């Protein structure tokens, strides 16, 4: 189900509620929106007032708002007014950069994984017609690359590059209420460290939560996968293999798990019930790819001038779909939530996009 | 090269493939930038420990690591003074036209022979395995090039001598 | 140029420019120029005094003392006639042209003056060859070290003549290249029929130089050319003298030419390397 | 009895040559270089790779023009050089055949245009130190050499360091002021039009306005410019109608000689007698990018430097360079500069009233010999100065630091 | 050879 | 440093391989060809010089020249190029890793040996090497200590009488006649038949023809008479272009030049006469042993029936009171290489090598005293 | 080759009649060049070397460098593409293959014959080339009789006139009894 | 052409 939207890479992707609209960063000072047309994709809009590079996008299932969180230490909350899109300036008080962003299930606040050693949380205010920003800086010691949220919206996990993957506890009493009892802790006030990684296991590039809110998993640059099971006495499970570093995290159900990265194709994992150990699953996407070429009498002589005439586009990665699918940027979900996920999509640094399935394989 | 160079090439190729992974990291220390981290040496947070793949005292290679770039430095197997001179001159002539390469540096690391450079800006606009293949191929072909240069200079000396002696 | 020339073209050019307008009345064209050539010798052209009707040429030979001791009376009348006068600059041979007297020849005189350095250098080698030819008792061997720190020695016995060369290289870069260059000099003989034997020695100086205080050391090679009358008679004498005198600069120039050749070859190979690299960029 | 150093002034046009401590550049030859190239087709992966000794089988200089089986290929093009292997070949050929100087026991001074990039200077210095092993080297802009040579015009004993020089060139003519030995770095402008494109325009017009010449012997026909055949013109249209009215006495004739069949061919001389040299003050004719005169450029560059130096600078403008040999050039430049400066002074006085009268600014152009070559004498005096032997970069400096010692430029600094 | 026969 | 490489610079072919293997790993002819035409196409700047099987394949547009002529090198650049090719492209083994063994014909000029040693020690900086004789290696391969060697190579034919534990340097005879002269004579006679061949490509073609359709004749006159009845001896060969050439008497005429050098005009004697003279010059007692053992090697002695003719001629010349035996192993082509490999494998020979230190301190003259 | 080059000049000749015409042209207006490069340079100054020939139809053809280009093919067979050597090289190789003592006599006597060696200056060029190749210690002489065209016929007539040769002939009786193979053994 | 054929 491969498709191409641009030769150059793409930074981040965002989708709407009906999976009919797409957001693609062209690796330039703008962002584009693509819409479905029968069985085809075509450009619809063109949003641009940012003079820097965009590196984070997200979508609101109900509010239909889009946030551009990137360089220039700024962030604009896009909203739809009739048949056109307009910006909404926000203030974040950042000095270095901002990469990743994420909204909340209830659409009341959004967080930015800023590169200034700080994590910012903001909420809507009608008084000054602005977006106020708070800061979390106590335990943070380096950049944060991945953020994920919990149903109640009070627990936040902010992966960083300091061997740690920590949950936080943010509660703005202005637009938040007391959450129900949770196994983790006490839902303490904003700006505090709840718990830290058990030990040093590589950096962090992604995080994933569960509907029951009792299991957290993340990946690392050290070719490792972790699963913090809080239902038990903070049982921690680990797994490793010879695969290249992963750069994404997501799971299907309470036991499944999915990930992708420089391996160029999806890799599937699973978690046991009581054994406290994971396992491995190989190329759940498909068996393998194929390769082809042509004579190209013009090319046979065109390539000899610069490259060798006998040379060609064939590569060892053609057989296992490792030729053009250069790396994987992140992952998303298609249907429902993180319970069944009948379909899953992934982003590619090649500048394209692709879709997959979880039941079409039919074991 | 099965019994002489094959294992060395395999090991260095595997190391490069593992360390060829790169990603874009917004500048953490200097306002807003995406400049290479290895050259700056600002934060030890991103840097990875150096590695070396070598089998003799006078020949060596170095493999660096970072989010933005990976740097590799080689040391050739030069024995005689003519070999050193020819290697230096050939590398200098390679430097003088390094702009078209888009991969190579502009001056070798101190105390070492030529070194290369990679970045996230050179990984998508260019293929991945082709670059490592080219680095390998250069490593093998250096000896051929130096031997060919040596025989060429010897032939030149022979021809000039023959041309002069005829007059007598 | 392959065989380095012996005629300095600077004097040829300046004398041609002067003489082409000579028949134009009272035209002094005061000239005062200083030059330099191989062997670390300085030339000088300058009028003797305010009288610009006479032009003088002089030399600053390093080993001039040996020439004066030997005596070059042959050179004072054979090649140079009455237009040679006692030294002025530094006790070194200096000539002048008398413009008031009609100069009949134009090219012959200029050519004769062009080879001044070799013309004076031959005074010793040709005389040694005459000594061995005439049957006179073999004249005592002599050593002639010119401006270069190296040395030259010659032995003139009966039935043959000998010459040995001492080589010194200054920069460490060119030492090995010159060693390689001279290694194949002693062997290349498949394209020469009537040519002398050639040999190379650096570790063991020849037994001839043990007594003589010639160039002795460690990083010094030796080259000897055996001489026989078949290539040292009155016909093939000038050619041999020119070849031996122009030996040093010949080696130097061809070393630089080889350097340029290898530079060109590596520059050519860079293109092949770039072509191989270009396989990484997409279509 | 110390050996003199060597003086060389390389460039796009006729390369000057000779030794230091002398009053006349002995050798003045073009940059033409021969080569045994022919028609291969594989010319971008083996440019030449001449087998055996054929690599050096090439002549040089005036003798290289009359070799009709090789290729005359100029290596230089208005300072910048594409391939420098030909330059190295020319340098070795000259030093050995013509100069006959051993590099290991001599000092070489070289001259380059001010716009030369640092890379070219660095790499040529590296080439010299590697191959020639010259003990010392020094590179400097040619303006100061021209200023030093200008002292011979009158009153040599009267030291006069201030002034400005607008030098010519085969492909470049530059403007550089001097303020008591110290020049201004930012007040330098590079002019692309020079004494070559002028001849291109001359031949282009001639190939249509006249017939009776062979394609080969074109430049020799186009070199009427170097003859008495070009006068400058205070007015353009006036002389145009003068020619179009009489067109009998003002027209000259050419009597060149063919170099192949030895058959005489003649052509008349028309409007090109002045248009070429007039292009200097109207560069828009040839180069569309640079639609900017010269005299106004001179005043602008002289008006972008401190107040205390503006006054003496206008008083000393040196006429040095081949392209400046045109008659009445100085009169036109002086008159234009005087007009513009007087107008500026009057405008400045108009806004602020006063019965005073400032002493008029004096602008004078000096005509003298040495115009064809003003860089050689400067290099000779450069070599003769003992301090040159101390400022020259040494071998050990290049040994480990690299060839960056020659990267110093007058318009750079951090 | 050098004398006698070619080689 | 586990094994050594043995290279045989044959006058017409090069054999190389590792020390220990029973068969060579590289067998290509000594050809150094260069383009003869101008070249027009732009998409190829390829290899101004050509060497090896590549030269054989594209020989139609190249001026093939053999670097080695009759056992003595004429062009050193070509030999260095072939050495580099064999070391790198084919063997893919660096010179420093292992030492090299070289072989040469007897009675060769000392200049060739000194130049070869100097080039090997300077250019490739081999850790150590040695110089030997093909005949002694033939003895080692044959597993015998006494006999007479008939090393009839492509460029030189020579004999070296030997006895138990010692040799006889004063009874060595070298004959310039070899395969190249046979090929030239074959071309000349093929001209008399009606087929013309001049250039080097047709030289290779005629070489193959001789390799495939030549044999020796027990009796010359009887074979000529049977040729007069030419209805059972003529054979046909298929040329690359498809033309068919019929060869009759030429099959058994060219080989007879070995026994009758007068055909080419050389004032010498045949191999039988030279071997008889060499054996006679030896001591009387060792003559019996030399007769009882006669080893032959080289690519010029594979013609069927050569052994029988040699035996008949020697018995006719020698007294008819003893027994003369000819030994003709079916692998004489690579006997020299096998002997070199076995000699290198010998434990006692691990110290006889010549290393860089002693060579540099002493000089090139050391090899001269190393086993003559 | 002359036809091919005449094509490059601008004159075309294909059929056999023009072959005879070009043969006559070569017979009348061709000569050898002592130095190829010097002659080419002087041709660059083409004002004293070009010559005109009158065709049967009256057309005039001007021939320049072609006069001294085609004969050079003898010394440079590479022009036609033949991988061989020139006449000088072949003669040097033939003389070298001979015994050392007879080399002096062969050098001292060099007879040439045939219709292809009448080009003026050929003898001088051959002498210069042989002396350059041969050692410069002896004397090399070239003999060029002015009647070499019919030298073979004169020699045949003289041989027939010889009394001793009156018996070496081959008659019908011996030929019939022996067969055609007799001539093969008759003086090779 | 000039000689042979027209052109
Ligand atoms: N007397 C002259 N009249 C007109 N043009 C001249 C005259 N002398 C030189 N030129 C022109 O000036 C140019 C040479 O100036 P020059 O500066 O010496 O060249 P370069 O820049 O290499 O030093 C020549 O191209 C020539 O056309
Ligand atoms: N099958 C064969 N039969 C007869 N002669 C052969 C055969 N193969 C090669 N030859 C001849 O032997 C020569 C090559 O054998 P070789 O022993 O390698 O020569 P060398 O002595 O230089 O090693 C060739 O020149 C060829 O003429
Ligand atoms: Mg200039
Ligand atoms: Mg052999």
């Amino acid at each position: 189900a491969y498709h191409s939207f641009l030769v150059e890479p793409i930074s981040c992707h965002a989708w709407n509620k009906d999976r009919t609209q797409i957001a693609i960063c062209p690796n330039n000072h703008e962002v584009h929106i693509y819409e479905k047309s029968g069985n085809k994709w075509v450009q619809v809009h063109e949003l641009k007032e940012h003079n820097g590079q965009v590196t984070g996008i997200d979508w609101a299932p109900d509010s239909n708002r889009i946030v551009t969180c990137g360089t220039d230490r700024n962030a604009y909350v896009w909203t739809l007014k009739g048949r056109t899109w307009k910006p909404t300036l926000v203030i974040l008080r950042i000095n270095r950069a901002a990469r990743c962003v994420r909204w909340a299930p209830n659409e009341k606040k959004f967080a930015v994984g800023s590169g200034s050693r700080v994590i910012s949380i903001c909420y809507f205010e009608q008084e000054n017609d602005w977006w106020v920003c708070k800061h979390i800086k106590k335990p943070i010691r380096s950049t944060v690359l991945s953020l994920d949220w919990h149903p109640n919206s009070v627990l936040l996990a902010a992966g960083s590059c300091d061997f740690k993957c920590r949950i936080f506890s943010a509660y703005i009493k202005e637009v938040e209420e007391r959450p129900a009892p949770t196994p983790w802790g006490s839902k303490m006030p904003f700006g505090e460290l709840m718990f830290e990684s058990s030990s040093s296991c590589g950096w962090v590039h992604g995080v994933c939560f569960s509907a029951n809110g009792s299991r957290v998993a993340w990946v690392s640059h050290d070719s490792t996968v972790c699963l913090a099971d809080a239902d038990k006495k903070m049982a921690v499970a680990t797994l490793a293999s010879e695969t290249l570093p992963l750069l994404a995290v997501t799971f299907i159900t309470e036991s499944s798990l999915v990930a992708a990265g420089h391996d160029c194709f999806p890799v599937l994992f699973t978690y046991d019930s009581a054994a406290g150990k994971l396992s491995f699953g190989g190329r759940l996407d498909v068996p393998k790819q194929s390769s082809q070429r042509g004579l190209t009498a013009r090319e046979r002589f065109q390539n000899l001038d610069k490259k060798a005439s006998s040379e060609g586009s064939a590569a060892a990665g053609a057989g296992l779909d490792s030729l053009h699918k250069n790396s994987v940027s992140q992952i998303s979900v298609l249907s429902g939530g993180k319970a069944k996920c009948s379909q899953f999509c992934t982003t590619g640094m090649d500048g394209g996009m692709s879709i997959w399935d979880v039941r079409s394989l039919e074991s | 090269m099965t019994a002489t160079l094959r294992p060395y090439l395999s090991a260095v190729r595997a190391t490069l493939q593992a360390a060829l992974c790169l990603e874009n990291f917004s500048s953490q220390v200097v306002e807003r930038h995406n400049k290479p981290e290895v050259e700056v040496r600002s934060s030890k947070e991103l840097l990875l420990q150096p590695v070396t793949i070598s089998r003799n005292e006078k020949e060596k290679v170095l493999i660096e690591g970072s989010i933005n770039s990976v740097r590799v430095s080689i040391a050739v197997k030069q024995a005689d003074e003519i070999e050193k001179i020819l290697c230096h001159k050939f590398m200098r002539f390679m430097m003088m036209r390094a702009e078209n390469f888009f991969i190579l540096r502009r001056k070798p690391v101190e105390g070492y022979d030529i070194s290369f450079l990679i970045t996230n800006f050179h990984t998508e606009q260019m293929y991945k395995h082709k670059l490592v293949d080219f680095v390998i191929h250069f490593m093998e072909e250096i000896d051929k090039e130096i031997s060919e240069m040596k025989l060429s200079v010897n032939a030149r000396a022979r021809i000039v001598a023959e041309e002069f002696l005829k007059n007598f | 140029m392959i065989l380095l020339e012996v005629n300095n073209r600077i004097i040829e050019e300046t004398l041609a420019l002067k003489f082409e307008n000579a028949a134009a009345g009272n035209k002094p064209e005061a000239v005062e120029v200083t030059f330099a050539d191989f062997d670390g010798v300085l030339y000088h052209i300058s009028n003797p005094n305010g009288d610009k009707t006479k032009v003088m040429v002089s030399i600053s030979l390093k080993f001039y003392k040996e020439l004066q001791a030997h005596g070059a009376d042959e050179l004072l009348k054979r090649v140079y006639g009455s237009y040679l006068v006692n030294p002025e600059s530094g006790y070194n041979v200096s000539l002048l042209y008398d413009l008031e007297n009609l100069p009949a020849s134009k090219d012959s005189i200029v050519h004769q003056a062009g080879m001044l350095k070799r013309n004076c250098f031959a005074s010793v080698f040709e005389k040694y060859f005459q000594f061995q030819e005439e049957g006179k008792e073999g004249e005592n061997r002599a050593v002639i070290h010119y401006r270069d720190d190296e040395t030259m020695y010659v032995e003139s016995k009966k039935d043959r003549v000998t010459v040995v060369f001492s080589t010194v290289f200054k920069d460490d870069d060119d030492v090995v290249i010159g060693k390689v260059f001279m290694q194949e000099f002693k062997e290349g003989r498949r394209a020469s029929h009537t040519a002398p034997q050639v040999l190379f020695s650096h570790r063991e100086p020849p037994l001839e130089l043990k007594d003589t205080d010639a160039a002795v050391g460690d990083n010094i090679g030796y080259i000897t050319f055996v001489l026989f009358p078949r290539h040292t008679n009155a016909s093939a004498r000038d050619n041999t003298i020119n070849l031996i005198h122009t030996f040093r600069d010949y080696l130097h120039y061809h070393i630089k030419c080889s350097k340029a050749y290898i530079h060109t070859r590596m520059r050519a190979k860079t293109s092949d390397f770039l072509k191989v690299l270009n396989r990484a960029r997409p279509d | 009895g110390r050996l003199p150093a060597c003086v060389v002034d390389c460039g796009t046009g006729y390369t000057k040559l000779g030794y230091a401590g002398n009053t006349e550049p002995q050798f003045i030859i073009p940059s033409c270089i021969a080569i045994k190239e022919s028609a291969k087709v594989g010319d971008q992966a083996q440019r030449r790779v001449m087998k055996g000794v054929d690599d050096l089988d090439f002549f040089i200089g005036d003798e290289a023009i009359e070799k009709p089986t090789y290729a005359t290929k100029w290596p230089i093009r208005h300072g910048i050089v594409e391939d420098w292997d030909l330059m190295e070949r020319f340098m070795e050929q000259v030093i050995f055949k013509y100069l006959r100087a051993e590099p290991e026991d001599h000092y070489f001074l070289l001259t380059e245009p001010p716009l030369n990039t640092p890379e070219n200077r660095e790499y040529t210095a590296e080439i010299m130190f590697e191959s020639f092993n010259v003990p010392g080297l020094y590179i400097a802009v040619q303006a100061v050499l021209a200023l030093a040579a200008s002292w011979t015009s009158r009153q040599v004993g009267e030291r006069t360091l201030t002034g400005t020089v607008i030098d010519s060139g085969d492909g470049v003519t530059h403007v550089i002021p001097v303020a008591e030995g110290y020049v201004i770095g930012s007040c330098i402008k590079h002019i692309p039009i020079a004494g070559r494109d002028i001849t291109y325009f001359i031949q282009q017009l001639l190939r249509d306005r006249e017939v009776g010449i062979p394609p080969e012997q074109s430049l020799e026909t186009a070199k009427a410019v170097k003859e008495r055949y070009s006068y400058v013109c205070p007015d353009l249209v006036k002389e145009f109608n003068k020619y179009d009215t009489d067109g009998s006495k003002w027209i000259k004739q050419y009597t060149g000689i063919n170099a192949i069949s030895k058959k005489e061919f003649s052509i008349d001389v028309g409007y090109e007698r002045f248009l070429g040299p007039e292009i200097f003050f109207h560069p828009e004719f040839a180069n569309p990018d640079f639609t900017q005169p010269i005299s106004e450029v001179v005043d602008e560059v002289i008006q972008n430097c401190p107040i205390d130096v503006r006054r003496p600078l206008y008083k000393n403008i040196v006429l040095s360079g081949g392209s400046t040999m045109f008659r009445d050039f100085g009169r036109r430049l002086q008159r234009d500069l005087k007009r513009t400066v007087d107008a500026r002074l009057k405008l400045s006085e108009e806004l602020s009233g006063g019965r005073l009268k400032p002493k008029p600014i004096d602008v004078q152009v000096i005509t003298h010999h040495m115009q064809r070559y003003a860089v050689w004498f400067g290099g000779s005096m450069l070599a003769s100065t003992p301090e040159f032997y101390q400022v020259c970069h040494t071998k050990k400096d290049y040994e480990e630091i690299g060839p960056s010692i020659c990267r110093h430029n007058p318009v750079f600094g951090v | 050879w050098x004398a006698x026969c070619p080689a | 440093e586990t094994t050594a490489l043995v290279c045989d610079n044959g006058s017409g072919l090069v054999k190389a391989g590792f020390a220990g293997d029973d068969a060579p790993r590289a067998v290509f002819p000594s050809i150094v060809g260069r383009p003869r035409h101008q070249g027009v196409m732009v998409g190829m700047g390829q290899k101004d010089s050509y060497v090896g099987d590549e030269a054989q394949s594209k020989r139609g547009i190249l001026t093939l020249k053999y670097p080695i002529e009759h056992g003595i090198i004429t062009n050193w650049d070509d030999m260095e190029k072939i050495w580099h090719h064999t070391f790198y492209n084919e063997l893919r083994v660096a010179p420093e890793e292992h030492p090299t063994l070289l072989t040469e014909a007897p009675l060769n000029p000392k200049a060739n040996r000194e130049k070869m040693t100097q080039i090997m020690f300077e250019t490739f900086n081999v850790p150590a090497m040695y110089v030997a004789i093909q005949a002694v290696l033939s003895l080692y391969a044959s597993g015998r200590t006494t006999g007479i060697v008939l090393d009839s190579g492509d460029g030189v034919t020579h004999n070296v009488p030997i006895y138990e534990g010692y040799a006889l340097p004063h009874a060595i005879m070298r004959l310039d006649l070899a395969g190249r002269d046979l090929t030239d004579y074959l071309m000349k006679i093929l001209t008399e038949r009606g087929y013309s061949f001049v250039t080097t490509a047709e030289r290779e073609i005629v070489r193959d023809i001789k390799e495939k359709l030549c044999y020796v004749a027990l009796d010359f006159e009887n074979e000529m008479a049977t040729a007069a009845s030419s209805s059972s001896l003529e054979k046909s060969y298929e040329l690359p272009d498809g033309q068919v050439i019929t060869i009759g008497n030429e099959r058994f005429r060219c080989p007879e030049t070995l026994f009758q050098p007068s055909f080419i005009g050389m004032e010498s004697a045949g191999i039988h006469e030279t071997t008889y003279n060499s054996i006679m010059k030896c001591d009387i007692d060792i003559r019996k042993d030399l007769y009882a053992n006669n080893v032959m090697s080289g690519g010029t002695t594979m013609y069927p029936g050569i052994a029988d003719r040699m035996q008949k001629e020697i018995t006719a010349l020698a007294p008819s009171t003893m027994k003369i035996k000819i030994i003709a192993p079916p692998e004489r082509k690579y006997s020299v290489w096998i002997g070199g490999s076995i000699l290198a494998s010998l434990s006692t020979f691990q110290q006889m090598w010549i290393t860089k230190q002693e060579y540099d301190e002493a000089g090139p003259s050391i090899v001269h005293r190393k086993c003559f």
